[PDB]
């Protein structure tokens, strides 16, 4: 996880064009939905 | 040709004939055409299963390590094969690349379980 | 053979080429002119990236600063909004010479020479400063000069040597056994010789290319 | 507020100068802007020097932009300098010597301590303090407030400037601000004291109303928010230091009225330049308001506020003091003289002996 203080610089350094956050994928490889 | 700039590069030369794909990892300039003049030939790659379920990928680690002594860049497909062998640790982008996968198989199970739960209400209903 | 023939027109007009390149050598005031409208350099059409369009309006140029000091501002700090913005620690120029262009009718366009302090490291020597037509500098006051440079170094805390590749670990202990050399020592990589610098890391202005004179 | 023998000009009358005629020399010159060939430093020197006239400084003025915008514009040397804005206010041009100055990029004017407080002295004495504090605010934009006897003068103008304007613009509170917190922090007295803490008020009054961008945007001053937190510090300071220091009771009337004015208010330039966890200054206020009354709860506890208007402190302040500074001053002038007397002579020596060359180099030829 990177730390809050180097989200935010990015925050700033790209304001006007950013994505939702992404936290921590998941652990495994998700099943395949059948 | 007679090239003026440029440097050595170990890429992968594109074989083989429609939908059957084969390539020759060479040591080429990089300003020589894709399939065309080369310096070495450093192992070949098949992407397509064979009768066992195998990709195979042939590569001679003694001269690549020569060629990669002597100032040879790596294309990023190759990179991508030497760190499924082992001798080049994983690349960052297969690593992300695996990582958003997950994501995007997290969600559509989600969305599965969510329509489920949405066609229980259908049960529910009756 | 002997039927091949001297090219007197080629000579010449190699030649007689590289006489007009030296004499009409454009000037910064005009390769580096630019429309604040369009956002556009009128002496080649070139238009400035997305990303620049803010700073291009809201940040000057290295020598729209130093024209307004003394002696071209020799000995002052001078930093950049863009390492302001990215690095913690103080990045600055210490300017030694400045030659402006004095064809510009403001003496805002030229070239300048200092000793780089680059995240609290400083350089030994001075050398020319790239980009110094860009809308990204920013003078220190001199009152300022203290607290702007005073920085501490932390303990380093990247690795010094890492694992091999999982592959080429096993080659290196196989070769061991095979040559009667017994230890279970891990193979390790040395990353001490190696160490990238960052990529905002000023680069040598004196082998840079310059753009041509050939008007679009 | 200087002396007579401050602004006495019998040793620059006195210094030996060369006689040029000027027309001979402006065709010198002009030759080589045509031919794109380097002036020298001290042709241009020559000119100023035997400025005779009032029409004279005319012609003058477009060599010395001529001079600036040519090869050899660093070379501009302190005396012509300095001899230019002697000869300006000798003539009666003191209009063209101050837009001069305020055009240093043009003209490439940019004045010693000891020809700014002449050009200054001359405006307050004749009552123009309009002038004056443009010299001031000159002074201020070049960081220049070095000599001591600079900064008893810019003060005495600032704060006879602002008892007159009631009204202050946006712009004027940003230059009035940096000039006032930059010669206030030369001045450890009661007097620097209070322009620091006048100076910060101002500029947090900007910060809080028009953004950070707006106080330090081509101004000699810090980009990082919070000069409201730098004033209340400067309180917090006074109070308590050991030693006895005391602030104006009128700064301290400024910074209460700043903090209510704030505290309760009635193309793609448009970037937020403060990270996302750092508190904004405008969330910070009601803190602030806090500290200001504490602070100045304990200074007059403490006994530490005088009463005396600024304006009658800054007058007591340039009475004892000044003085003693233009002696100093003067003494330095005097060396600067003859330093300058010295180098003159080695480029006129310089100059002989490569034209002597020339003729050599002709011969061989
Ligand atoms: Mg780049």
């Amino acid at each position: 996880q990177p730390p809050e203080r180097e989200l935010s610089r990015l925050r700033r350094l790209y304001q006007g064009n950013l994505l939702e956050e992404s936290g921590p994928p998941p652990e495994s490889m998700p099943e395949m939905p059948t | 040709k007679a090239y003026h700039g440029g440097h050595l590069t170990i890429r992968l030369a594109l074989g083989g004939c429609t939908n059957r794909p084969f390539y020759r990892i060479v040591a080429a300039h990089n300003k020589c055409p894709r399939d065309g003049r080369f310096v070495e030939q450093l192992g070949s790659y098949d992407p397509l299963p064979n009768s066992h379920g195998e990709k195979l990928v042939a590569l001679n680690l003694d001269r690549i390590r020569h060629w990669i002594g002597c100032g040879a860049h790596l294309s990023k497909p190759m990179e991508k094969l030497l760190g499924l062998s082992g001798f080049f640790p994983l690349h960052p982008m297969m690593i992300t690349n695996a990582e958003r996968l997950r994501r995007r198989r997290a969600r559509e199970v989600l969305l599965a379980s969510q329509k489920a739960e949405s066609e229980a209400k259908e049960t529910e209903a009756s | 053979r002997k039927k091949v023939r001297p090219r007197l027109i080629a000579e010449l007009a190699r030649r007689v080429r590289a006489l007009r390149e030296q004499r009409n050598q454009p000037r910064d005031s005009q390769l580096y002119a630019l429309d604040y409208e369009t956002l556009t350099r009128p002496h080649s059409g070139r238009r400035l990236p997305v990303r620049a369009w803010a700073d291009v309006r809201r940040e000057s140029r290295l020598l729209q600063l130093l024209a307004r000091l003394p002696l071209f501002g020799l000995g002052r700090l001078v930093t950049r909004k863009s390492w302001l913005w990215q690095h913690d620690e103080p990045c600055y120029w210490r300017l030694t010479r400045v030659r402006p262009d004095y064809t510009a009718q403001n003496l805002d366009h030229g070239r300048a020479w200092g000793i780089l302090t680059f995240k609290g490291k400083s350089e030994d020597t001075a050398r020319e400063i790239e980009q110094v037509m860009y809308h990204d500098w920013r003078l220190v006051p001199k009152h300022e000069e203290e607290a702007f440079t005073a920085f501490t170094a932390k303990p380093e805390d990247r690795l010094n040597s890492v694992p091999y590749p999982p592959l080429l670990r096993a080659m290196i202990l196989a070769e061991r056994q095979k040559n009667g050399d017994t230890s279970v020592q891990e193979p390790l990589l040395n990353l001490e010789r190696t160490r990238m610098r960052p990529w905002d890391y000023p680069a040598k202005q004196e082998t840079k290319g310059r753009a041509k004179g050939t008007p679009v | 507020l200087l002396s007579a023998a401050y602004v006495d000009s019998h040793q620059w009358e006195a210094r030996e100068k060369e006689e040029y005629h000027l027309a001979d020399l402006a065709s010198l010159m002009d030759k080589a802007y045509e031919r794109k060939l380097p002036v020298s430093s001290l042709s241009i020197s020559r000119f100023v020097d035997n400025i005779a006239s009032r029409e004279d400084l005319d012609s003058a003025e477009y060599y010395l932009y001529k001079f600036r915008h040519s090869p050899n514009c660093w070379y501009l040397r302190d005396w012509t300098i300095h001899s230019w804005i002697r000869q300006c206010l000798k003539y009666g041009a003191q209009d063209k010597a101050l837009y001069t100055l305020v055009n240093k990029v043009q003209y490439g004017i940019f004045p010693d301590n000891f020809t700014f407080n002449l050009l200054m002295d001359y405006f307050i004495k004749k009552g123009n303090y309009k002038d004056a504090l443009s010299v001031v605010f000159e002074i201020m934009m070049q960081e220049a407030f070095d000599v001591p006897s600079t900064q008893f003068l810019s003060l005495y103008v600032l704060y006879r400037c602002l008892a007159e304007k009631t009204e202050l613009t946006w712009e004027e509170e940003r230059d009035f601000g940096a000039s006032l917190l930059l010669s206030g922090l030369k001045q450890r007295n009661t007097v620097g004291l209070s322009s620091q803490l006048y100076g910060y008020a101002l500029l947090g009054k900007v910060e809080l109303q028009r953004g950070v961008r707006a106080v330090y945007h081509g101004m000699p001053l810090m980009w990082t928010p919070g000069y409201l937190d730098r004033a209340l510090q400067v309180m917090e300071r006074v109070a308590s230091s050991p030693e006895d220091l005391k602030l104006g009771r009128e700064v301290l009337d400024v910074l209460d009225g700043v903090l209510k004015v704030v505290t309760s208010p009635d193309g793609s330039a448009n970037l937020v330049e403060q990270l996302d966890t750092e508190e904004p200054e405008q969330s910070k206020l009601p803190r602030y308001l806090e500290r200001f009354q504490a602070s100045r709860s304990k200074l007059q506890e403490l006994n530490r506020v005088e009463s005396e208007s600024l304006l009658t402190l800054t007058t007591q302040l340039v009475k004892e003091k000044l003085p003693a500074c233009e002696a100093e001053d003067l003494a330095t002038y005097e060396q600067k003289l003859r330093e300058w007397h010295l180098e003159r002579v080695q480029l006129i020596q310089r100059e002989q002996e490569q034209r002597e060359k020339a003729k050599q180099e002709y011969q061989a030829l």
